């Protein structure tokens, strides 16, 4: 690496990656609706008696 | 006077039944009523139709 390289390339620290000691900045949360609750697939009918 | 039992026919309908005046609906509110079950358990009468 000292001798046989010539010349060398830097950029800035990809956010992508992360250390395996900062894994606690993974955990995130996600909410998931009750599965009591039902979807309508039916339409509203308007009607009048007079 | 026919000696009928459990006569349907009245000379007049009541204009008062128990000292106060019989309810009046007439039947396109009748038809549209969607609190019927308490209504028909204190009487009333129903007009604006043949």
């Amino acid at each position: 690496s000292k001798m046989n390289v010539s010349y060398r390339l830097y950029i800035k620290t990809p956010a992508c990656l992360l250390p395996l000691s900062d894994y606690m900045r993974a955990q995130h949360d996600y909410v998931s609706p009750s599965s009591s609750r039902v979807y309508i697939k039916d339409p509203a009918v308007v009607y009048t008696r007079s | 006077r026919f000696g009928f039992r459990d006569s349907p026919f009245c000379t007049s309908l009541p204009r008062t039944i128990m000292g106060n005046d019989v309810r009046r609906i007439s039947y396109n509110v009748f038809s549209m009523m969607e609190d019927i079950d308490d209504v028909i358990s204190e009487g009333f009468i129903l007009y604006d139709a043949y």
